[PDB]
């Protein structure tokens, strides 16, 4: 995977 | 030289319009090479460079769910900044978010960056640590407290030691006849009478690769920095940039103006004057 | 709160009249990212006009190139409309040939 298989809630 | 990978992810609300738009487009250097938009008929991670046209299936499923996850992830981001800055629903907002990794000639990583944007304004930052962060306003400090809480930091340091540095790495090797080629600035330069008494003279660089360079007049060899007109590097729309400097000189005395020409595609730098 | 597009009116390769080329407008500098561009022929929305996919600078703010094929002649004239929320009016800029 390139992109992070992470995002994270604000 | 040296390289970066960078992502951009661009949400904006649009109340009333249906749900916020996510866009994310991949850059290696000045290249670009994926983009999703969720408003497209059919969303996908979606190649924008012929060398990563090569990957697989699996490579483009992956990509693409996880730009749905994160489309999601963002559209709660609006809602939650929303509150955050005491914000009604009626306004139009937007998050931005750039992170990627910076690699030496030898493929070490530098770098790594991770940077969010509210509205244009700076939201919060990954210290160049990877391990702590920069929150603009108390808003931010809130989403910090969070991601602290949640060890978020220790996340991105691993995909970016990781991931982000091998993904890259193999990008520079499968498009190495363009990512690892520098084309230097093609260049000359013109004169342009304004009056009896003054001139133009402007310094053109063109069809260069990557877009990094310096255009600079010297006026008996003494920079004319707060006297040249600089405009804004351009892309040309066949992967190269353009760019020029101009600067207004006294009738008689253009050879005594010299543009000054530094690109990585140039073995030294060049020294140009009007013919 | 917001920032005003610069915009750059210009050929991708230096123009010769007869000789086909493509014509472009690069917006940039702009915030918030809605923005309404037009490729302009003696006065006229050209229908053919493509664009970059969004993107922005490290400053935050955002970029477009438009473009499209033309052929340049010693005639015909060329322009950039663009929209913007920061302006009142369409601003636009002619392309200059001479550069």
């Amino acid at each position: 995977s390139s992109t992070r298989g992470i995002s994270q809630l604000w | 030289g040296s390289h970066s990978m960078r992502y951009f992810y661009t949400a904006m609300s649009r109340p009333g319009r249906g749900e916020p738009r996510f866009i994310a487009v991949g850059y290696v250097d000045d290249t670009q090479f994926v983009r999703f938009d969720s408003d497209a008929a059919s969303p996908r991670m979606a190649p924008r460079a012929p060398w990563i046209e090569q990957e697989g299936p699996e490579y483009w499923d992956g990509e693409t769910r996880n730009m749905k996850a994160s489309a999601q992830t963002y559209r709660e981001n609006l809602r939650i900044a929303l509150r955050y800055y005491n914000q009604s629903e009626a306004g139009s907002h937007i998050i931005q978010v750039m992170y990627g990794c910076d690699v030496g000639p030898d493929g070490r990583l530098l770098r790594g960056h991770d940077q969010s944007a509210y509205d244009g304004k700076d939201y919060i930052a990954l210290n160049e640590d990877l391990s702590s962060w920069t929150a603009a306003d108390t808003a931010a400090q809130i989403t910090q407290r969070k991601w602290e809480a949640a060890r978020v930091a220790e996340q991105l340091r691993a995909y970016l030691e990781g991931l982000c540095v091998e993904w890259l790495r193999r990008y520079l090797e499968n498009g190495k006849e363009t990512l690892q080629r520098a084309d230097p600035p093609k260049t000359h330069v013109t004169h342009h009478p304004i009056s009896d008494h003054e001139a133009t003279l402007r310094c053109w660089a063109l069809g260069f690769y990557p877009a990094e360079i310096t255009l600079t007049w010297q006026r008996d060899g003494e920079d004319q920095t707060q006297d040249t007109e600089l405009v804004e590097t351009r892309p040309a729309g066949d992967r190269t940039f353009q760019k020029w400097a101009a600067v207004v000189v006294p009738s008689g005395e253009e050879q005594r103006y010299t543009c000054h020409v530094q690109h990585e595609g140039l073995p030294k730098p060049l020294t140009l004057r009007w013919e | 709160i917001q920032r005003t597009p610069k915009i750059q009116v210009y050929s991708r390769h230096p123009a010769e009249n007869g000789k086909s080329n493509f014509l472009n407008c690069y917006v940039s500098g702009f915030h918030p990212s809605d923005i309404e561009v037009d490729l302009l022929k003696n006065g006229e929305r050209i229908e053919k006009v493509e664009h970059s996919d969004l993107s922005f600078s490290k400053d935050w703010s955002f970029y477009l190139l438009y473009y499209t094929e033309f052929t340049p002649t010693e005639k015909d004239e060329y322009a950039c409309r663009v929209n913007h929320v920061t302006l009142s009016q369409p601003k636009i800029v002619k392309w200059d040939r001479d550069m």
